[PDB]
């Protein structure tokens, strides 16, 4: 109300309403999952579209051969802290040999974005990512809000109608989690996840975009008629 | 951990006023009466020791402050802003004058400095003006003795006679009665001591009386001997025991 | 190669009765090669008397510099700046380039307006003053100086014998250096009014 | 008015009120306790289960530093991250040039002055944390806690978060009955219980118990995390303590 | 963060007026008067002083008229202290430009110098402008006798004869009245005296009131003197043209 | 009405912002009083720790600057800390530079001018808190100086600050108006802690046991805290007469 | 320059002689090489003079700042601040300094810091020129755990020595006693030490 | 140069000559050594000369401004440590070669500073090309607990020895006591071993000898 000007400015309860407002944005976007196994994690993004002559918006940035994001929200944001994790990536890769944790690159984005939520003239990153990976503990899914938190799960998802996604994933948990070996039935399950958040329009071809990442495979990114095998 | 404040806290109202400026001078008058007199053979500025506990050791606040040895200071209004001052006047006399020329500057061109220093806290960035008015008393060889007043706007003008703070309009029509351009320097500690008594309520005596001379020449008080040229400083600060000898003839 | 030895020239300064006296000579070369015969080494500021010898480009430059210096001071003084301010005023400013100096031998001259007091000075480059009582002097030929000063000066000379030792001074010690000579100047001084003679000498 | 909507401001009171309303973030935040023992310290975290998605044992809230001082922390988690990474730039820097590992009164200090210098300026914003952390040095063991003010005490026993109240009285109660003092592993179980207790104000959701510890005879005088058998002890130790 | 307290010195209003300048220049109008008048063999700048006091030492003062090299002065109308700021540094320009070209600075080029200067602060820096109108009197060998005024909003202007401070209308009326171009320094001195002990808000103009001063090519020998008047030589001309 | 909110001058010619540091300064709520002996200055304080679970041997007002100067704070501890750390600092940095020990007047100006520039810079708000500085210099004996938020600073023959302020400087007054010196004429320091105690005791009303106090002494050449067993020998020698 | 710094019994003593040389030109005949960094933590500097002392000033004051802060440092802590420096700008310095002190924890312990900025605990040290002939010497009749009065006499040999043969060397024996019960200072003159 | 300092029983005294030489030749006959920096603190100065003036009167300046900072009579080593510190920093390329001597609060000292920024503390010090004729007089007479008039024959002597055996030292001899409890007196020229014996000839000119090509006045006048 009076505390909202700014992200230097606590209310009197104790709350960042220019945060709140960031997080807001997050939910105007459109939906997008996450989800993984022991062997595999999965990334399924419903892309949006402008009008019926424009393009659909790229949700997914792929960050190393091992790691990658699904973004909702501002776009722009997202391509900020994807090419920071990218140079991260990068980093430990030339200056240590070694692929970057992705439990410690869930580290490093939200002490990056906490930086912009403690100053003035900043701003909160207006973006909610879901960063999925392959390293040396094998497969993992983290949830980063701009408020700084960021939160490793077995599956998830964030953006607008996100919780009919996210209550189909408590469900199936137990099921999910054990599809070890099998990229297409886990990818299945996490497009049977994002069907639960959709109304009135449903899953097209170049409507649906989905990355995978495990034990013998690199991050890549499937759009366009790679993915009408999974509508 | 910024510096934001890059834009001027002092601006013009409609009126044509400088807010500040004019708040600071307020300050300066609820402050305590100091004065001001020049004669012939020197000049004596003068102000009241407002102790603001018995417990405090008066003497330890110095009111009335050595700028070089031929200059002189004392104020009205707020005694910090007063004593860093002095601080940065003490020093830009080395700095801007005594290591290009090999001499200490003349009375007219320290207060120069001093009123850039007070005038630039008027204009620039993140700063209030500074809340004292500064009497200047000196000598230099070319000019001779000189009694100047700084205000708060960084303005100066030279005075024969006056004073600032509390009780300075009664005080500066008192003066106008009794200066005359033919005072030795012990009538203008005599007039001094006399306008000093009508603003002071309390205690009136050299322990709650700050009172200093540029006078002559004192060899005595140079520590040194050997170099016929420098002759010592003029500047003194009377003693308690020397205000307490003029006010029995008082 | 050495800066203070490209340009060549002379300075002497002397002081006498109620006066001072300062004299130059005229040559600006390129070691070997003479360039101009109305290379005048001394400048003033008000009543203040400055000559220079040394590195051409310094000795404009510096004259420039102070007279920049000394029409400031006199505008926030409200008063023409005298012989012992100014001597500091030169020692300050060739001190602050004590790492790149100004490759000059510089000397004071001129009388102090309240006191009447004549007074020399001369500094080496870097700043270090040198104030004589009986004289001063600058140069390329500054030994061939020394040795005529110190037998030619007597104290206390009046005006017009001081210029003839001055100039005695000066004439045969520019004629034992290759890179003095080509004319000289000489200027006598007292407290209000100052005569400026050029010298007939040897064109060589 | 208005004093509360700038930081550094001191409203007519003397007080800064966008610091106590950091403080109201923190009071808003899962409970966290620190227990002083005999030759050491035991820090403990309530940590909320909001769902079934989050993954056991991953979500670690307690962070060390250099290689002998825990911390933890409630209120906005990112916050107390940033305090921690500094924490550990100024136990370096100590390390670096003073050879001997940074005491934690020394240590506790330099946090201390880093919070205060965010209540100076407007343009920054307090922390929105307290921090209970401490360690074994080579006078013993020392607790401190640490208000989004700057200030700083040291302690027997430390609670914030919502369920403060609640933890406070527990510690309270160890304190009068151990004058003598509370064992390592003693501490471990009686840490386990306070967060099970101080779980009745945050009862709605489930939660998940996270235990670290330094102690000179049963860490080397090293932080540690409470793991397997000894976590376990732990917890049936507070699950029969509530029935 | 500090935006809050941001006066926001350098906008225009609605009106597209800098709120600013023209408050300055609102303060600039309750200064003491400055009168500036330019004849065929000099220029005439008159002050009046602001603060009689009978203890002010007059004869060492200076509020109004001050030398900026040998051949242009300045008289100031609004805040001293602001004026001495400017004067210090076209001071220096006019060194800097001897320094250079080995010859004394053209008076427009100095007046161009400053005017740019108060202009800055009116575009950028978030400072307030300087409270401060100048009459510029000079002369060099290609315009001759010259007069300008700034003011803070950095413009400047060319003038015959003009006044700055309090009561310029009145004064401009006046000047505008009896003003000729064939007009002469001793015409003008009267003139300016005039012009001030009628638009005063004084009782009486008196020598212990005013600055005074000329600039005539009338020295020895074809040169330029500045002659900054001394108390005496006000109450003398004050006599002369019988104002007292 | 942002002429409260920062440091610039309100139309009355004040600075609500150092007034409001000063109303700071009794945050605490506690009474603080130092006075000088013939070889010492003793200051006191109260010390209140009302949670069971704070360790007692941590909470202090006291600081120990350089090994002659000691400083007591009335205000926030986190101010109070701030002020203790940049005074060691600029007690060693002047050693360092100037090759002898940095005098107590001499820190409590330069603590005072820093003061001052936080009522005149913007950005920068002031400390809640007043300074009071102890040592026995070596060249003008047992010295007492007092910093506050306004920038203002004295010397002092003795002093109090806080809540009842008032209250002790007005005992301590009586007392000096009496024996007609600027001191206590004492030889020992345990005496002239003794004098300080009682002289507390009868102008605040109140009995005090070993943990409700906070000692700090300064002699020649070292400036030290007394233990609470130190204090209750004190304390012990009170009560016998 | 002859220095050493020796661990005994009851703490450490640090050893050197007083003469500061330009050259052949004895310089300083009287110079106190054993100097105070703590209370109870002294060094013997070698080398460039104006360096060691620029140096120790330094230490000082970090030391004087730590004590403010932490409490009393070790002598570790003391060596590695001379350490920090002199490696840190070791192309700009010539200083081989022993760092001395004495702990009632650790009681007697000697670092050696030589030219490169190298830390080396050791029971004793040796350095400056005149070391060189003492080696021999040194390691013969040197035992862990000596008295007082045999550590002062080993120290007083060994200088001996070293001044006998160094020419820039000599002058008197300073010595500065580090225990428990304080800090001792001992000289000892030509005509004392020269006849042994 | 040659210069020398010592102490005696409740002072300390400074000693100069007062010859500067450029190269093989005499630039000044008359030069003061010995340096002000606060009126019972004192400095002789040798090495390059401006360096020496320089640095002496920086740190004067600031010993100044400190004073009146504290308002405290400024100390001999405040002196020394400003002075090696500068010195220091500049690595010897400030070649000045100082003797600080003086008084304060805390009693009498002598201290030597050299250009790269060592000092030493001494009962008697030399330095200069001088030094070494200077401490040889040093060494062969000083003794502890000297009178004022002892001490003041003894520094002199120094000098003089530097002054007849080394060539880079002439002309007089400079003094300055700093006594405990007393003003500090500075006695220039104390002695004048070296005055110039009169000459057998007067070359006065017969006026008109030099030829002249032109004559005018010039204008020094304002307008
Ligand atoms: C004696 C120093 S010595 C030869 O090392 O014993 C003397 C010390 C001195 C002289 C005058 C003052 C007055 N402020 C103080 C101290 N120093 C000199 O005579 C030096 C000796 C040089 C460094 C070898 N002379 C100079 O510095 C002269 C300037 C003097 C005449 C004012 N300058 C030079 O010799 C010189 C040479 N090349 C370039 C620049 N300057
Ligand atoms: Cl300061
Ligand atoms: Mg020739
Ligand atoms: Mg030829």
């Amino acid at each position: 109300n009076n505390y909202d000007g700014d992200t230097v400015t606590f209310s009197p309860t104790g709350r960042l309403f220019q945060v709140e407002y960031a997080l807001e944005a997050i939910k105007q976007g459109s939906v997008t999952v996450g989800l993984r196994s022991n062997t595999h994690a999965v990334l399924v993004a419903l892309k949006r579209n402008a009008d019926e002559l424009s393009s659909y918006q790229k949700k997914i940035i792929k960050c190393d051969e091992h790691m990658g994001l699904s973004l909702a929200g501002l776009a722009p944001d997202a391509r900020v802290l994807s090419n920071y994790l990218r140079q991260q990536c990068n980093y430990s890769s030339l200056v240590f040999n070694r692929k970057l944790a992705v439990e410690r690159a869930g580290h490093l984005l939200c002490d990056k974005a906490q930086k912009n939520t403690q100053s003035y003239g900043g701003r909160p990153y207006g973006v909610g990512l879901l960063i999925i990976g392959y390293d040396k503990s094998g497969a993992h899914l983290l949830e980063f809000q701009p408020s700084g938190n960021v939160t490793e799960l077995y599956g998830t998802a964030i953006g607008a109608r996100s919780q009919g996604a996210k209550t189909y994933l408590e469900r199936t948990l137990d099921t999910f989690i054990k599809i070890d070996g099998n990229p297409d039935e886990l990818i299945k399950a996490g497009v049977e996840a994002i069907s639960q958040s959709l109304r009135d329009e449903s899953l097209t071809v170049d409507n649906l975009s989905i990355a995978i990442v495990g034990k013998d495979t690199p991050f890549t990114i499937y759009d366009g008629e790679a993915v009408a095998k999974y509508i | 951990m910024t510096d934001r404040y890059s834009f001027s806290l002092t601006t013009f109202s409609p009126s044509g006023k400088l807010g500040q400026i004019d708040y600071a001078l307020t300050a300066v008058k609820q402050g305590v009466t100091s004065l001001g007199i020049k004669a012939t053979n020197g000049v004596v500025i003068a102000t009241e020791k407002k102790s603001s506990s018995p417990l405090a050791m008066s003497e330890t606040l110095s009111k009335v402050s050595l700028l070089t040895p031929d200059i002189g200071a004392v104020y009205s209004g707020m005694g910090p802003d007063y004593r860093v001052l002095v601080d940065k006047s003490r020093k830009v006399a080395h700095t801007s004058y005594k290591r290009i020329y090999g001499e200490y500057p003349p009375t007219k061109l320290l207060v120069s400095e001093v009123a850039k220093i007070m005038q630039e806290a008027t204009q620039s960035g993140g700063v209030r003006p500074f809340g004292v008015s500064l009497l200047i008393a000196g000598h230099d060889e070319f000019n001779g003795f000189s009694l100047y007043q700084v205000d708060p706007s960084g303005s100066y003008f030279p005075w024969k006679a006056t004073a600032i703070g509390k009780g300075s309009v009664a005080a500066k029509t008192f003066l106008e009665k009794r200066w005359n351009d033919e005072l030795e320097l012990e009538d203008a500690i005599h007039i001094a001591l006399l306008t000093l008594k009508e603003s002071v309520e309390g205690e009136f005596n050299g322990d709650t009386i700050e009172l200093a001379i540029i006078g002559d020449e004192n060899p005595d008080l140079l520590g040194y001997t050997g170099i016929p040229t420098d002759k010592g400083p003029r500047f003194r600060k009377l003693t308690s025991q020397e205000i307490n000898d003029r006010l029995e003839a008082l | 190669s050495d800066p203070s030895s490209i340009n060549g020239g002379i300075v002497v300064a002397m002081t006498g009765k109620d006066c001072v006296a300062i004299a130059c000579d005229l040559r600006l070369g390129s070691q070997s090669l003479g360039v101009s015969n109305k290379f005048e080494k001394i400048f003033h500021y008000g009543h203040v008397f400055l000559g220079i010898t040394g590195l051409a480009t310094d000795v404009t430059t510096l004259n420039e510099m102070f007279r920049y210096k000394t029409n400031l001071y006199k505008l926030k003084e409200e008063r023409a700046i005298e012989p012992e301010t100014f001597t500091q005023l030169v020692s300050s400013s060739l001190y602050e380039r004590r790492f790149g100096p100004y490759f000059v031998g510089p000397v004071v001259a001129g009388i102090n307006s309240k006191s009447g007091k004549p007074f020399i000075a001369g500094f080496d480059l870097i700043g270090c003053i040198d104030e004589a009582k009986d004289f001063i002097v600058s140069g390329t030929a500054s030994d061939q100086l020394f040795g005529m000063c110190e037998s030619l000066y007597e104290p206390n000379l009046e005006p017009e014998d001081l210029f003839e030792t001055i100039s005695q001074a000066l004439l045969n010690a520019a004629d034992r250096d290759a890179l003095s000579g080509w004319g000289a100047v000489v200027y006598i001084i007292k407290k209000d009014e100052v005569v400026k003679r050029y010298l007939k000498m040897r064109q060589d | 008015t208005g004093y509360d909507l700038s930081n550094s401001v001191f409203s007519p009171d003397g007080r800064n009120f966008q610091v106590e309303y950091a403080v109201k973030a923190v009071e808003n935040g899962t409970t966290s306790i620190g227990i002083k023992c005999n030759d050491g310290v035991v820090f403990a975290v309530e940590k909320l289960i909001t769902s079934k998605l989050l993954v056991p044992q991953k979500n670690v809230k307690i962070q060390v530093v250099d290689r002998h001082i825990g911390c933890v922390y409630s209120g906005l988690i990112p916050d107390g991250r940033h305090l921690v990474n500094r924490g550990r730039e100024e136990a370096a820097s100590f390390k670096k040039l003073y050879k001997t590992p940074i005491p934690i009164p020394a240590f506790a200090d330099r946090l201390g002055q880093y919070v205060q210098a965010h209540t100076l300026y407007n343009s920054v914003r307090p922390f929105g944390v307290s921090t209970i952390f401490g360690g074994v040095d080579k006078n013993g063991a020392h607790l401190y806690m640490l208000e989004p003010s700057g200030s700083y005490w040291g302690y027997k026993g430390a609670a914030t978060g919502k369920g403060r109240q609640s933890a406070k009285a527990e510690l309270e109660k160890l304190v009068d009955h151990h004058p003598e003092g509370l064992s390592a592993r003693e501490a471990v179980k009686q840490a386990a219980k306070i967060i099970y207790l101080a779980h009745e104000d945050n009862k709605e959701k489930d939660f998940e118990l996270e235990i670290s510890w330094c102690s000179l005879s049963e860490t080397n005088g090293l932080h540690k995390f409470v793991k397997g058998d000894l976590l376990q002890e732990a917890i049936d130790f507070a699950q029969k303590e509530i029935n | 963060g500090s935006r809050r307290y941001d006066s926001r010195t350098t906008i225009f209003s609605p009106e597209g007026r800098l709120y600013q300048v023209e408050y300055a220049l609102e303060s600039i109008s309750h200064a003491g008067t400055a009168i500036g008048i330019m004849a065929s063999d000099g220029i005439v700048l008159a002050a009046e002083r602001k603060v009689t006091s009978t203890l002010l030492e007059q004869d060492t003062s200076t509020e109004k008229l001050y030398k900026l090299n040998d051949k242009i002065a300045v008289a100031v109308a609004g805040l001293t202290a602001d004026a001495e700021i400017l004067i210090n540094t076209a001071r220096i320009h006019a060194q800097n430009y001897l320094k250079t070209y080995n010859e004394d600075i053209p008076v427009e080029i100095l007046v161009r110098r400053l005017s740019d200067i108060k202009q800055g602060y009116t575009q950028h820096g978030g400072l307030r402008p300087f409270g401060v109108s100048f009459i510029y009197a000079g002369y060099d060998d290609r315009y001759g006798y010259q007069l300008y005024t700034s003011n803070p909003s950095g413009n400047y202007t060319g003038w015959k004869a003009i006044s700055v401070g309090a009561n310029t209308s009145a004064a401009q009326t006046l000047l505008q009245m009896d003003y000729k171009d064939d007009m002469k320094v001793d015409d003008a001195i009267e003139l300016a005296l005039k012009t001030l002990s009628k638009t005063t808000d004084s009782s009486a103009l008196t020598y212990d009131r005013l600055e005074f001063a000329t600039i005539r090519k009338g020295a020895n020998d074809g040169e330029v003197y500045q002659k900054i008047f001394k108390p005496q030589e006000i109450k003398d001309i004050l006599v002369k043209t019988g104002i007292t | 009405g942002y002429d409260r909110h920062i440091t610039i001058f309100s139309p009355e010619g004040r600075l609500y912002q150092v007034e409001y540091a000063f109303k700071a300064t009794n945050q605490t709520n506690i009474n603080s009083l130092a006075v000088r002996g013939k070889d010492c200055t003793v200051v006191i304080s109260q010390k209140k720790v009302p949670d069971k679970l704070l360790d007692p041997t941590t909470v202090s007002y006291i600081f120990c600057i350089s090994r002659t100067i000691g400083m007591v704070v009335n205000g926030p501890i986190p101010d109070a800390r701030n002020a203790a750390l940049r005074a060691k600092a600029e007690a060693a940095e002047f050693r360092y530079k100037y090759g002898y020990d940095m005098p107590c007047d001499v820190l409590a100006k330069r603590m005072a001018n820093l003061s001052q520039i936080y009522t005149q810079r913007a950005y920068m708000r002031p400390l809640g808190v007043i300074l009071t500085f102890v040592s026995v210099d070596e060249e003008l004996g047992p010295s007492i100086y007092k910093t506050d938020p306004a920038g203002y600073y004295v010397g002092y023959k003795a002093t109090a600050t806080g809540p009842k302020q008032q209250e002790i400087t007005t005992n301590l007054e009586n007392h000096f108006k009496k024996s007609k010196i600027d001191h206590i004429n004492e030889e020992s320091w345990e005496k002239v802690v003794e004098f300080a105690i009682t002289h507390m005791i009868d102008a605040l009303g109140t009995e005090f046991s070993k943990n409700d106090l906070e000692v700090g002494v300064a002699t020649k050449d070292k400036f030290f805290t007394l233990s609470a067993e130190n204090i209750e020998e004190r304390l012990v020698a009170i009560a016998e007469q | 320059t002859s220095i050493m710094a020796v661990t005994f019994k009851d703490g450490v003593i640090l050893g050197a002689d007083s003469r500061t040389t330009t050259g052949a030109y004895i310089a300083n005949r009287v110079t106190d090489k054993l100097t105070r960094v703590h209370d109870k933590i002294w060094c013997c500097r070698s080398g460039s003079a104006a360096d060691t002392q620029a140096i120790a000033d330094i230490v000082q004051y970090h030391l004087e700042l730590y004590t403010s802060q932490y409490g009393t440092p070790s002598t570790e802590t003391a060596a590695s601040v001379f350490k920090e420096l002199c490696y840190e700008n070791k192309d700009n310095l010539t200083a081989g300094i022993i760092v001395a002190g004495y702990d009632d924890k650790n009681k007697g312990e000697v670092y050696t810091i030589p030219l490169g900025g190298s830390v080396h605990k050791l029971p004793y040290a040796i350095a400056g020129s005149g070391s060189t002939f003492i080696y021999g010497y040194c390691d013969k009749n040197f035992r862990e755990n000596m008295s007082k009065e045999e550590t002062v006499d080993f120290i007083k040999h060994s200088l001996s020595q070293a001044i006998k043969w160094d020419g820039s060397s000599g002058g008197v024996i300073r010595m500065v006693v580090l225990t428990a019960a304080g800090v001792e200072r001992l000289i000892f003159y030509p005509d004392e030490y020269e006849q042994l | 140069t040659t210069i020398a300092g010592l102490v005696f029983q409740d002072g300390v005294i400074l000693g100069a000559d007062t010859r500067a030489t450029n190269d093989s030749v005499v630039a000044d006959k008359s030069c003061e050594k010995i340096h002000f920096i606060a009126p019972k603190i004192y400095c002789c100065g040798a090495g390059v000369a401006a360096d020496a003036e320089a640095v002496t009167q920086l740190i004067g300046s600031n010993i100044e401004l400190h004073s009146l900072y504290t308002s405290r009579e400024p100390r001999v080593v405040s002196a020394l440590q400003m002075l090696k510190q500068h010195l220091f920093k500049y690595q010897g390329h400030i070649g000045a070669y100082l003797i600080v001597a003086g008084v304060d609060p805390t009693g009498s000292h002598l201290f030597s500073i050299h250009a790269h920024g060592s000092t030493d503390v001494g009962y008697y010090l030399s330095l200069g090309s001088g030094s070494l004729a200077a401490m040889a007089v040093l060494e062969s007479h000083w003794k502890q607990d000297l009178t004022k008039e002892e001490a003041i024959k003894l520094a002199s002597d120094a000098i003089q020895a530097g002054i007849w055996n080394d060539l880079g030292s002439g002309s007089n001899v400079d003094v300055c006591v700093m006594e405990i409890g007393k003003d500090a007196e500075y006695l220039r020229n104390y002695l004048t071993p070296n005055v110039r014996e009169e000459k057998q000839k007067s070359y006065k000119f017969p006026r008109g000898t030099t030829a002249v090509l032109k004559e005018s006045i010039v204008n020094i006048c304002d307008i």
